RNA sequence: GAUAAGGGAAGUCGGCAAAAUAGAUCCGUAACUUCGGGAUAAGGAUUGGCUCUAAGGAUCGGUAACGAUCAACUUAGAACUGGUACGGACAAGGGGAAUCUGACUGUCUAAUUAAAACAUAGCAUUG
RNA sequence: UAUCUGGUUGAUCCUGCCAGUAGUCAUAUGCUUGUCUCAAAGAUUAAGCCAUGCAUGUCUAAGUAUAAGCAAUUUAUACAGUGAAACUGCGAAUGGCUCAUUAAAUCAGUUAUCGUUUAUUUGAUAGUAUACUUGGAUAACCGUGGUAAUUCUAGAGCUAAUACAUGCUUAAAAUCCCGACUGUUUGGAAGGGAUGUAUUUAUUAGAUAAAAAUUUGAUGAUUCAUAAUAACUUUUCGAAUCGCAUGGCCUUGUGCUGGCGAUGGUUCAUUCAAAUUUCUGCCCUAUCAACUUUCGAUGGUAGGAUAGUGGCCUACCAUGGUUUCAACGGGUAACGGGGAAUAAGGGUUCGAUUCCGGAGAGGGAGCCUGAGAAACGGCUACC
RNA sequence: CCGGUCCUGGACCCAGCCGAGCCUUUCCUUCUGGCCAGGACUUUUACUUUGAAAAAAUUAGAGUGUUCAAAGCAGGCCUUUGCUCGAAUAUAUUAGCAUGGAAUAAUAGAAUAGGACGUUAUGGUUCU
RNA sequence: CGGCACCUUACGAGAAAUCAAAGUCUUUGGGUUCUGGGGGGAGUAUGGUCGCAAGGCUGAAACUUAAAGGAAUUGACGGAAG
RNA sequence: CCCGUCGCUACUACCGAUUGAAUGGCUUAGUGAGGCCUCCGGAUUGGUUUAGGGAACCGAGAAGCUGGUCAAACUUGGUCAUUUAGAGGAAGUAAAAGUCGUAACAAGGUUUCCGUAGGUGAACCUGCGGAAGGAUCAU
RNA sequence: AACAUGUUCUU
């Protein structure tokens, strides 16, 4: 099938290799599973010693991570915004490592107010001054208001992340390789990384 | 000479700058010591280029035999071929010919090298189709 | 080659087994276990073409299937049993006891041994570091694993061990002034001392050693094994030489002296 | 002026007449040769519609490698889609191997002969 | 034994070859052939084609026994012995044969895996926050059969497990997050969760240049080992198995208990392997001088795939890579090597073939199973 | 030569060979602990020495009345309820690794000085 | 000092003729390029290449054959000389 | 002593119309078996398990279907290599005593030979330049 | 001035 070897190419100089050997099944490769955005379908693969390994043909959910809070939580994938390497895997919306992506915002939100007491988005319309007006105005026992004070002074953060909480939707890079393990996993952008990602997505 | 001149964005791995951490508010880099009494460069430490192979400022290790050679190309982003000579022994005639073998290494941004200079490579991992040495040293041509 | 290899040739079979050419096509083939192919002995060697207790591989089954032969005390109906350096094989059918040593001229001598010498062995150590729950451990030369090492212990070190416990009883550090006995090379079977020790950096480091008489002779690192803590005093019993070499001339002389 | 099962020049002095080919892009192209050619040799693939992507500019304003405004139709690629259609009408080479013959382009028997005939450059002779 | 002799001339000295001479573990052939020890043997042409038979099977006391099989009545009205069949497990990837392909390929010595997989062996190694032990299938078997025919099998009726799927039996204190009340300059507290080990991602330990105004492993070297935090998973496994002896304790209940073992199980180590891999080294040929790069050639970034590195493959980008120190192309009556024959020395020639490495099973390709095969005494398809 | 003779034995003289160490303007790294063991630096090569390691079989070669021998790796002993020497050694090395030497043959250096030293020279700017 | 040569010798070289190099070469090594390997077939055939052509350069094999050849000696012969 | 043409015979190789023939390798294009992946499908089957008659909705799932991927094989064309038929043509070699002349060896009766160019049954002759390996080391 | 030729094979 699909092979590795290196028999088939040219030398370095140039040459065109004779064969040596018909095709062995340790050199062998596969099919990409090509993931996509949708209720989950797992296939597993029987590899080499015994082992396994999870196609994700389509995966709804990933396991996502806001590094400098040290907090991660299993949100939602919405699409693919940006692929390094091709655009078909953007226009597609195809899951491998290093898509860009947009996650559902929301669970991150509850941690930020459950753990600080403090709301994002910032925007002033209706819906938002309301829901800002009710979490500034939540019942909070003494113990709790002290342990969040001591949560404060580092509340505060980085301006492009809560600016994207007007929307629900944060972005992302996939770090996992679900074509290999299944998952669908990854870390918000953010600073150097998700400007120069603003940049070329806004352009 | 652009960093950050690609497609996709160039940084070590899991290397984090957390921006609000205490004081530190730059770039964290990373580095190793290639071991074997090479001197790892200031200008891979103090510097701002990334290069997974780098063996100083990547994740290639050396290991393996030490060579060196006479630099002839560097017409490549980042490798180059060197130029090794050497004395073959005929033991009929009892004399001997001048042979040669070009080797590619990879070389990494934090040198400057041009033609005609001598260079110590150390073996890493194949890390291209013909690739399995890495400049370590840069000596004048 | 689609899989392992589960035949020896006669004529690929180590030297060290003293395997004569024409007696037929096959070998045995060492089983997997303790120690490597070629640095061990099988049982079936041993209890046959050295002590002659069997006539043949069958009587030799037969012998092992009715729990006489013992390894490190264990008992073991592997015909096969890679046995190797400093195992220790127990026959109390017999009542007799033997250890595994190399005679100087470079094989397995047949090393008898006493009931109370048959209790112990020694173990050079390849690696220590920490397991899962950071657990600390050390690798011997048998593939014996002993967890909760004495946090002093590095590798190139020998360490004693009971054979009916798996417990490490005392060891050695490996420096200058050590009795050793080089484990493979040219100089296999021979009992020296350390001299010195040059560190090769990426390379095979390097140990000068000296035997009883004034001899100077290197030899890889790998090689050595540790056997005491000064000249003169091993922890096991050596055989009929004591691991000294004598030239072709020598033992010429010798054989005819004893000889009248 | 059209079409025709199966065959495919067996018809005929003779493939006469008809058919077949045909635009464009990409690929590939022999002998022979006066080295210029032969050559569109031969022989293959692609072509619609729709939805996108990329490239190629002008004028102002002081690492301007930038912004602002304007602007023409060419080129390349991808997804989707249909009774596999698509140079959809129109327009538009059949090809190859050789022999005789005149070098070639050119010219003549208006009204039965366009040719191998005439001319021609080149060559020679004569006054 | 470091050796020569005959042949051009009427005669001579030379060049020069032809001839003679001796070996060959070098093959055929002729003639002849009493004894013993040892011994190669369809390689060379045809990796041409093959009738027939055999070459791979496998049970211990310790997986599963209502043979309507055999023996006798026995510490056994659940069986207990021997032993077909069948299920399950393991092996069948070893061996043996051959030399067709193959010229930096194979191979040899020498390296690397800080670049990966590994049944087995041997060491270790998990108390993790209905249980006097859960279900339902099928074979074996009797029974109706169908086809000309094959190691073809269909309907129907039973019935098992170390087969298949499920599921509890449980310590001890301790840490953390959430926290209704509450003390009151910042305490306590009810009540909820996570505790292992696997999986994936992110973030922190993983320190050790010498004096003023605390614990910490290995390496030449690491993002190593190991550890922590937050979360994740079509939830991996932390034993519903088996044989012989049957002991000890009484608070005498078919009570609490406990000896050698079989088998199995996660991770690490080891061992047997594997897959890549560094450096140097191949015969003839220029009547082969340029080759490679469309459709990967040389390199970079990102991914996909792999057990894993790597143009191994894809996308975008750069224009590189080899060569008279012989590239590339062509020939080989070419598998490589250890070796063999001859041998003053230096050499010449041979090596299909007792060992090692590779490759193949008419030619090609593609796969299943399995730790391991691109397997052919396995399958699938074409010729 | 003492001669000291049981082939061989000691201080002294003689010479010969293979070596070391100091001194001669003096090469021969350099600090720390304080003749080893952890740091800071090293112009590159060829050549030659020594060594580590390098499958058996084959080769050369030591032991053995296979009755001889080719071979094989055995066998021999007062005759046992046992005892016994063995299964040598070199050859391998083009390439790689480690190592002594500095002849031979190369390579580098200070010339628009951008040169070398200042140990505990002096001042200034940075880091840890 | 450089050059074109010559005469004698023969230590030396050589099969000899002869040679001041054709010496310093079995007492065999200063550096380096090219060419030959018995006689023919044959500098032929074929492929390539240069040339307007004539040709030049490169350049085989099948097959055939016991000599061909060099230098000198004695004779014989000469439409050679004395 | 000896040269070439010519005559008889035998053997080897070469050129040659036949867009000759055959065999083996590589390859564009066209078609394309089969497996693997994927996609739906849903004969059949047990119930995430629950319903007065059973109506939901769980699980397992064969054939087949979509799109890929690897790709045997066939046709066509191309190219490479190796054998090989062929009218006729032109050589070479061998083979006691065939024909024609006499080119060379002596000043070989025109000294011989080299290169080149013409001519001629054949050896060969002639022109131009060269050599002595000359028949002159010399006036 | 002219002057061409000499079957084969040896002892
Ligand atoms: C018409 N010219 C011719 C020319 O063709 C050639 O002639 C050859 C001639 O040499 C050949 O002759 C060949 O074969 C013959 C045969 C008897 O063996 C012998 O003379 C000899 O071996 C050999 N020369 C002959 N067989 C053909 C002619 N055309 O040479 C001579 C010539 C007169 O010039
Ligand atoms: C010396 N030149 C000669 C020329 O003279 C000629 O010679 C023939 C020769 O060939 C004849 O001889 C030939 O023919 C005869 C027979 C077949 O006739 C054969 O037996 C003989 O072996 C063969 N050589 C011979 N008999 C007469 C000479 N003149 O042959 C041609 C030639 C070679 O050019």
């Amino acid at each position: 099938g699909i092979s590795r070897d290196s028999r088939h190419k040219r030398s370095a100089t140039g040459a065109k290799r004779a064969q040596f050997r018909k095709k062995r099944k340790f050199e062998l490769g596969r099919q990409p599973a090509n993931t996509k955005i949708g209720p989950k379908r797992i296939h597993s693969v029987r590899t080499r010693g015994g082992n396994q390994k999870f196609r994700a043909l389509r995966v709804e959910t990933g396991n996502f991570s806001w590094g400098s809070e040290g907090v991660s939580r299993k949100t939602r994938i919405a699409g693919v915004v940006y692929h390094p390497s091709n655009n078909e895997l953007v226009r597609t919306n195809t899951l491998t490592k290093s898509a860009v992506v947009q996650i559902d915002a929301t669970p991150f939100r509850q941690w930020y107010e459950n753990h600080y007491g403090a709301t994002l988005g910032k925007k002033k319309g209706g819906a938002h001054a309301a829901h800002a007006a009710e979490v500034a105005d939540a019942k909070r026992s003494r113990k709790v208001e002290r342990k969040l004070a001591a949560r404060s002074g580092a509340a505060a953060i980085e301006s492009a992340v809560d600016s994207q909480f007007g929307s629900g939707r944060l972005y992302a890079v996939i770090s996992s390789r679900p074509g290999q393990s299944g998952r669908c996993d990854g870390y918000i952008l953010e600073g150097e990384e998700l400007a120069f990602y603003l940049r070329r997505l806004t352009a | 000479l652009t960093v950050q001149s690609e497609r996709a964005f160039q940084k070590q791995p899991h290397i984090f700058t957390n921006p609000k951490a205490k004081a530190n508010k730059k770039t964290k880099r990373w580095y190793k010591d290639v071991g074997l009494g090479f001197k790892t460069p200031k200008a891979a430490i103090e510097g701002s280029y990334i290069d997974k192979k780098c063996p100083f400022a990547g994740t290639v290790s050396i290991r393996g035999k030490i060579l060196t050679g006479t630099v002839v190309s560097t017409k490549m982003h980042r490798t180059i071929i060197i130029r090794r000579d050497y004395l073959h022994y005929v033991p009929k005639y009892n004399r001997y010919e001048k042979r040669h073998k070009n080797v590619a290494a990879h070389v990494s941004p934090a040198f400057r090298v041009e033609e005609g200079d001598v260079v110590t490579v150390g073996q890493c991992r194949p890390i291209s189709k013909t690739v399995r040495f890495n400049v370590l040293k840069v000596s004048a041509g | 080659a689609r899989g392992p290899k589960k035949h020896l040739k006669r004529l690929a079979a180590p030297s060290h087994w003293m395997l004569d050419k024409l007696s037929g096509t096959y070998a045995p083939r060492p089983s997997a276990g303790p120690h490597k192919l070629r640095e061990s002995l099988p049982l079936v060697v041993f209890l046959r073409n050295r002590l002659k207790y069997a006539l043949n591989g069958r009587e030799v089954k037969a012998i092992m299937m009715q729990q006489h032969v013992q390894v490190d005390g264990k008992v073991r109906t592997d015909t096969t049993y890679p046995a190797g350096f400093m195992d220790v094989i127990t026959l109390e059918a017999t009542n007799e006891h033997f250890r595994l040593v190399y005679d100087v001229k470079g094989k397995f001598a047949v090393h008898r041994i006493s009931a109370e010498e048959a209790a112990y062995k020694l173990g050079k150590v390849k690696k220590v570091q920490l397991g899962k729950k950071g657990v600390p451990y050390v690798v011997t030369h048998d593939g014996r694993t002993i967890r909760y090492p004495d946090p002093l212990i590095r590798a190139n070190d020998t360490v004693k061990i009971d054979l009916a416990t798996g417990k490490i009883d005392d060891f050695i550090k490996f420096d200058t002034g050590r009795l050793v006995m080089v484990t493979g090379g040219r100089n296999l079977g021979r009992v020296g001392v350390i001299v010195h020790r040059e560190k090769h950096e990426g390379g095979f480091d390097l140990v000068h050693i000296k035997d009883a008489l004034e001899n100077t002779f290197v030899t890889r690192l790998s090689n050595v094994f540790v056997i005491g803590t000064e000249a003169g005093k091993p922890w096991v019993s050596l055989p009929k030489g004591k691991g000294i070499k004598l030239s072709i001339s020598e033992e010429r002389d010798r054989r005819r002296a004893q000889q009248g």
